[PDB]
């Protein structure tokens, strides 16, 4: 890797300023040189990974679907023949996109998941499997479309088993993960039932134990679940 | 779209 | 070059469907392919690459001014020392810069500019040559920091030339050409008063030409007009 | 920082 030569702190140091540089790609970079250290990944460490690789494959999933609205309404009725370039163009983008999701996927197993004992490593990194995952479904129309889709469901419920298990109900990280498998069931897998019954029952569990909360542990609690419920009044 | 996080 | 196997055509579709997308590096290798086809560029095809490039290059001076914030703050007395990771960093998106600005001034040069005969293209050619020069001055340091200034200044000066014989004062590549060297001399050359005099005579003699154009043209004129009293209002 | 174009 090109980052092998660079000190593992140094690799943190610049994944920083590349955040503070709103300078995604390169964060990613980093980040992805500080795991193949082979150290564990703290805390803050996780965040910083998460966030880089989620604004790079945030815009990838943005520009796929303006793309792809392009590449639909040139395939209605009466809409005249432009040529292979939309289609080749959303490849393009989409092959990208593939490959970020892939990269994540790599280090996710090789070894992050493997050496997380804690819940707070294990749920987050099996949260973000799924989301991986999900991204790879959302492009996805070959044969391997339902194992795609089962590969995240399988993440995110080995996510969600622990997490009930081992952190209360106003975790941020179970919320979060909630929160992301509610959109799985609603967007991925043709269950909106679930998804709202999922989205529901974390809300109404994290609200009778916030009572049990710091100030800022409130605070943290409440910025995730007022997202579930901003999804809840989208869906009903 | 929904939110995720 | 990697788009050598491309039509014209399809990479100038192909840099339409990127601006949508909001693909900005994509969409300047897309017209860097299209102007190494070696044809000259429509009006609407120089805008493709204008727009492309002056995105990609506005993202890179964004990060590199939060940078050299950083690095100067680092650099002041009670500040401890973090290493040389943040001089670094901004060294990899200062290079990063450059090279981007060493491209678009070569396909300028190569050959963009010889081949531009009338007002509409060689000035904004020129101005375009002046931008970029202006962008490495930005970040300029060591014994041809001078010529830099003086290259973006040769071509702003050519191009002005130029504009003021072969086009009318309510043209608004004339009008973005005097935004941009006015700026140039404020920010570039320290000197604010030719800035402030080369914006206010810009739009006045605009103003005095507005009863000549139509609706249309009025509001393309007024734009920039706008932009010229913007920057009159932060200068005094 | 001033208006470009
Ligand atoms: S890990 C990045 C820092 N955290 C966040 O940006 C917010 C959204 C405030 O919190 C969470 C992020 C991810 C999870 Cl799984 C939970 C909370
Ligand atoms: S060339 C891109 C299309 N034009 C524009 O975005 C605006 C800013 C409206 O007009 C001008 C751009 C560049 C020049 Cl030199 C003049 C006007
Ligand atoms: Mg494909
Ligand atoms: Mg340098």
């Amino acid at each position: 890797g090109a980052m092998g030569s660079m000190e593992r702190a140094s690799l943190i140091q610049k994944a920083k300023l590349a955040e503070q540089a709103e300078r995604y790609e390169d964060m990613a970079a980093f980040m992805k040189g500080a795991v193949e250290k082979g150290e564990e990944l703290s805390n803050e460490e996780r965040c910083l990974l998460s966030v880089a690789y989620k604004n790079v494959v945030g815009g990838q999933r943005a520009a796929w679907r303006v793309l792809s609205s392009i590449e639909q309404k040139s395939n209605e009725e009466g809409s005249e023949e432009k040529g292979p370039e939309v289609r080749e163009y959303r490849e393009k983008v989409e092959t990208e996109l593939q490959g970020v999701c892939d990269t994540v996927l790599g280090l996710l197993d090789s070894h992050l998941i493997k050496e997380a004992g804690d819940a707070e490593s294990r749920v987050f990194y099996l949260k973000m499997k799924g989301d991986y995952y999900r991204y790879l479904a959302e492009v996805a129309t070959g044969d391997d479309k339902k194992r795609i889709i089962d590969s995240a469901r399988s993440a995110y419920q080995e996510a969600m088993d622990i997490s009930k298990k081992e952190m209360p109900p106003t975790n941020p990280i179970r919320l979060g993960l909630a929160l992301n498998f509610s959109v799985f069931h609603y967007e991925i897998a043709n269950s909106p039932e679930e998804a709202i019954s999922l989205a529901k029952t974390t809300f109404d569990e994290a609200m009778a134990d916030l009572h049990t909360l710091s100030e800022d542990s409130y605070k943290d609690s409440t910025l995730i679940m007022q997202l579930l419920r901003d999804n809840l009044t989208l869906w009903t | 779209f929904p939110a995720t996080v």
